[PDB]
C-alpha cells in the first residue's frame, strides 16, 4: 500500500506480538469477545452519533488519501510554469492558451485560463484561493473522523475495565469464575489503548501530513499563475516558486 | 499538556488494583483483625 | 431523527448491554436508582448554576438542529442565483425584484433587496456578514451546554462512587458481603463516563458538524448576491459558487 | 441570586445529599476537620501565590456579575437609537444633544457626545472600541481566578488522599486506628471533586456567559452611534441593530 | 478534550484509595493455600499459557 | 518579597503541615531521601535537556519579576503625558524636548525623541511596537521554564513510585514490612504532585499576571506618544489613556 | 553536544540510577529485554504509520539543530548591516553590491542583491518572507516527529505492562514467587514514561527553542535590508535592529 506504513505495521506486529510469543504466551489469549464488543462497538456507536451519515461515506476516501504513494510531479510543474512565464514575456496571451491546454493539472489549467480571459489580478487570486480553501476543509473533515475515534476508544476501555471489576468483585468467593472476568478487565484495557494509539491516531496524523503536501503544491501553483500575470522575469519566478519545494 | 501525567498514572494504578483484588481473592482472613478495624471504622462516621 | 443517530443509539445500547449480558450479568444489576439520582441530578445542578435561565430555555432547539434531516436545498438555490445574475446582466434594477418576492429563503430575499435598493458593495457585505455572524454565535451557544454537561457528568460520577464507598467501608460488618456491596458503588462511575461519551459529548459534536454546513450555505448565498451586484457573467458565477458545494 | 443559580443549588443539594441519606448514611460523617485544612487550605495557598493581591480584592465584584439578575434593557435602547437617527437628519446633529442629555446609559451618552463634538468616523470607532476592550478584559480577569481555583482544588484532593494512606500505613499495626484514616482519605477526595465541579468551575462559566451578553450590548450601541453619524435611514438602522438581538 | 479530561485527576484519586484498601487486606490475611493453587487452575485455561 | 506570595506560602505551609500534625504523624515520616532525589533530580535533568544554557541563567530574573512588590506609578505617567499633550500644542514641539529629558521611564523618553525628530506616524508606531513585542516575548520565555518544570515533575514521580513498587512487590512472600514499604513508594508521588501544584505551576501564573500588567502600561504610552503627535485636545487624550487604567 | 544537554543527561542518569541504588536492589534487575522490545518497537511502529518515509529521513537533521552549539554571531551581522546602510547612503546602491559580495550569510546576500537590482519594496518583503516562512515550517516538521514519539511511548508502556501480567496470570504457578514475576512486568511502564519525559519530549523543546532563536536572526536581517532600501540614518537602523537582540 505505502512504504512507511508497511514497515510500520511490520515493526508493530513483530514488536508487540513477538514480545508476547517470546515470553511464552499464546496469541489465543489476546482475544476476548465481550472486551471487543464493548470497546469496538462503543467506539463505533459514539462516532456514528457524532457525525452525519454522509461524512461516514467519506471514510473510504480518507484512507485512500493517507496511503497514496508519493508523486514527485511538483518538480515538473515548476518547469512548466517557468516555461509559460517565458512565453508570456515573449508572446501574447493567446500562446499561453495553447500551452496551458491539455495539462494534466486542472487547477493550473483553470488558473491560466482565467489569465487568458483577461480577468483582473485580485479577482484571479480570490477565485483560486476559494478552491484551495475548499480542498483544505475537505481533508480536515476526513482527519476529524479518525481523531474522534481515537478519543472515544480509550474511554470505552475505561468502561470495559470498570464493568469487568464490577463482575470480579461480585465473585470474591468462587475461584473458578474469577479467571474469565479478571481477563476482560485486562483485555478491554488493551484493545482501548492499542486500537486508539496504533490504528486511529496514526491514520489521523498521516492524513494531515499528506494534506499539508497537497496544499503546498496548490499554493505554489497560485504563486505561479499570479507571477505569470504580473509578467515577472524567469529568474525571479524560479526563486519564488522554489521556496515552496523541499 | 500539564495533565500529561494523569492518564498514565490512572492506567498503571488500575492494573495493580485488578491484581490485588485477585490476591485478596486467594487469601483467608484474620478473625479479630478484621473486627479491630470494623468497630473503629464504624465509629469514624461518628455513629 | 437522522439514520446515523438512530443506528448510533442502537449500537451504543447493544455494546454496553451486550458487554454485561454476554458475560453472565443482567440489566437489573446495572440499574441502580440512587446512582442515577446522584449522577443525573448532579449534572443538571451543575449546568443550571453554569448558565443563565434563558440559555437553558433554548436547549430544545439545539436537539432539533442536531437531529433534523438533510434535504440539500443548495443545489436548487445555485440555479436561482445564476438565473438572477442573467437578469441583472440585462435589466437588473427591476426584474430581479419580482423573482425574489416569494422565494423560500429569507437571507437571499433580503440580500437581493439591498442590491435593488442600490446600496454600495461594502455596506451590503457588512449587513449580510452581521447576520451570518449572529447565526454562527447562536449555534455555538447550543453546543456549549452539551459540552459542559459532558464535562460535569464524569466528575459527578466519581462523587457518587466515593459517597457509596464512604457508606460501605463505614459498616463493614460481614467480610463476605464486602465484594457484593463495593460492586454497587462503582455503578455510578459507569453512568458518568458512559453518558458523557455516548450521549452528551457526541450530541455536542453533531451540533458543531451541522452549524458548519448551515453557515457554508449562507456564505454561498452571500457570494451569490455580491456576484450579482458586480454584473458577473453566468459562467463566472457558476465557477465560483461551486467551490462551496460537495 | 439569579433563578437558575437558586434552582441549581437546590437540585445539587437534593441530588447528592438526598442520594446519601437514601442509602442510609449520616451527614455528620461527611465532615472532617483535617481534610478541610488540606483541601481548602491548599487551594487558598495556590491561588494566593498565583495572583497579585489586587486581583483578590476584585473577587467580590466578580460574584456580583455572575449572580446579579437580568432586566434586559436592550430593547428600549434600540428604539432610542432609531428615534435619535431620525432626529439627526430632520433637525441636524445639535438636537441629538438635547435627547442624549440624560440617557441612563453612559456609553451611548458619550459616543453621541463625540459625534456632536464633530470627531471623524475612524477616531470615534477607535475611542469606543478601547472602552469595549477594557470591559472585556475586566470580566476575563474575574473568570480566571475561579477557573484557577477549580484547577488546584482537585489536585489538593489527591495530596490529601496520599497523606491519608501514609498515616494509616504508619498506623497499620494497630488495625483499630485504620478507620480515622480511611475517612480523611475519602473526604479529602470528596471535597476536591465537589468544590471544583459545583462551586468553582460552574461560577466561572456564568461569569463568561453573563459577560458575553454585556459585550454584545456594547457592540450594538457602537454600531448604533456609527450608523447615526453616517445619516443612515431608520430602516437600515433597525435592520442592522436587530442582528445583535436574540 | 482539553478541560473535558479534567475528571481523570479525580479518577486516579479514587483508584489510589481502593489500591490502599485491598493491599492492606492482603496484608496478614495469610493466603489459603488451596484457594491460590486452585486459582492458578481457574485462569490457566483462559489465557492458555 | 510580595505580600500575596508571603501570605500564600504561610497558608500553604500551615495547610499541609498542620493537616499532617493534627493526626500526630512526625514530619520525619513525610521526608524521604530517594523520593527527593528522583523527583527533584529528574525535574532538573529534564529542564536542562529541554532548554539551552542561556535560558537557565534567566531563571533568577524570572523569579525577580513575579515576586517584585507593586510600586506601579501609571497614574503619574498619565498626568505627565497629558501635560505634554497641552505643552506640545501650545508651544510647539521644541518645548517637549526639554520636558521629556530625564523622565525616568525610558520607553516614554525615547518615544518623544522620535516625534521631536519629526518621524512619520506609522514609523513611530512601528519602532515602539517592536520594543513592546520584545518585552512580551521575554516574559513569555520566563514563564515557559516554570510551566515546563511543572509538567515534568509529576511524571518524574510516577518513575519514583514505580521504582518503589518494583521493590515492595518483591515482599509479597511476607506481609512483614509490606505496608511501610508501600508508604515510602507513594512519597515520591506526593513530591511530584505537590511541587507541581503549589510551587512550579503557580509561579508561572504570577509571571504571566505581572507581565500583562507591565505590557498594558507600555501600550498606554504608545497611545500617549501617538496622541501627542496627532495634536489631540487634552480632554480627548485624558479619555483614551484612562481606558488603560483599571 | 550542547552543554545544557550534557549536564542534563548527567543529572538525569545520576538521579534515576542513584535514586534506585540508594533505596536498594541492583541495576541488573532494571534491564529487561521484552519490555524494551515492546516499548521501543511499538513507538517506532506508531511513528512509522504516522508519517511519510521522507519525513523520517529528516529525523537525523532534527537532532543536529537540537544539539548544535550556538555560534551567536548575530552581533557581527548587525555591525555589517549598519556599515552597509552608511555605504548605500554616500555611494548609492552599486557599492552595496561589492560589500556583500563575499558575505557568509546567504539570506542577507540575496536580500541585498534584490535591493540593488531595484525590486519594489512590497516585492522584496514578499519574497524574503516566503523564505522565512519556509524555515519556520521546516523546523516545525522536525519537532512534530519527536513530540509524536513522546505521546506514543507511554501508552506502549501500558501495553507492555498488560501483556506482561497476562502471560503471568496465565501461568500462576508457585505462590511464593508471584511478587517477583508481576514486579518485572512493571519494568515496562517505567521505560514508556522515562523515555518520553527525559529523551523524547525534552528534545522537542530544544528544537523549538533553537528554531525560535534562528528565526529572530532572519527577522532582523529582513528589517535590515528593508531599512537600507528606505535610506534610514545609522542611528535609526541601529535602534530598530537592537530590538531583536537580548
Amino acid at each position: 500500500m505505502d512504504i512507511a506504513t508497511l514497515i510500520g505495521l511490520i515493526a508493530g506486529a513483530v514488536a508487540i506480538i513477538g514480545g508476547f510469543l517470546w515470553e511464552g504466551g499464546q496469541i489465543t489469549g489476546l482475544f476476548q469477545g465481550t472486551a471487543a464488543l464493548i470497546v469496538f462497538g462503543g467506539t463505533i456507536a459514539a462516532v456514528l452519533i457524532s457525525y452525519p451519515m454522509h461524512r461516514i461515506r467519506t471514510l473510504p476516501a480518507g484512507i485512500k488519501l493517507a496511503f497514496k504513494p508519493n508523486r514527485s510531479e511538483v518538480n515538473e510543474w515548476l518547469e512548466d510554469i517557468v516555461e509559460m512565464s517565458m512565453v508570456a514575456r515573449r508572446e501574447g496571451v493567446l500562446a499561453l492558451e495553447q500551452k496551458v491546454l491539455d495539462h494534466p493539472n486542472i487547477f493550473l489549467r483553470e488558473g491560466i485560463q482565467l489569465v487568458v480571459d483577461g480577468t483582473d489580478q485580485p479577482i484571479v487570486r480570490q477565485i483560486m484561493e476559494l478552491d484551495i480553501d475548499a480542498k483544505e476543509q475537505e481533508h480536515d473533515n476526513y482527519a476529524k473522523l479518525f481523531e474522534s475515534a481515537g478519543s472515544y476508544a480509550p474511554t470505552m476501555g475505561i468502561i470495559g475495565t470498570v464493568m469487568g471489576l464490577i463482575q470480579v468483585l461480585g465473585h470474591l468467593t468462587d475461584p473458578s469464575q474469577l479467571g474469565p472476568s479478571i481477563a476482560v478487565a485486562f483485555i478491554a484495557t488493551l484493545y482501548g489503548v492499542a486500537s486508539a494509539n496504533l490504528i486511529f491516531l496514526p491514520i489521523a496524523s498521516k492524513i494531515r501530513a499528506k494534506s499539508a503536501e497537497e496544499i503546498l503544491v496548490m499554493e505554489m501553483i497560485l504563486e505561479g499563475v499570479l507571477s505569470v500575470q504580473n509578467g515577472d522575469n524567469a529568474l525571479l519566478v524560479r526563486k519564488k516558486l522554489n521556496t515552496y519545494i523541499t | 499538556p500539564h495533565d500529561r501525567w494523569m492518564i498514565t498514572y490512572a492506567d498503571l494504578i488500575t492494573l495493580l488494583l485488578i491484581f490485588f483484588v485477585m490476591m485478596y481473592a486467594m487469601s483467608r482472613l484474620d478473625a479479630s483483625k478484621y473486627e479491630e478495624v470494623t468497630s473503629s471504622l464504624q465509629t469514624t462516621f461518628q455513629s
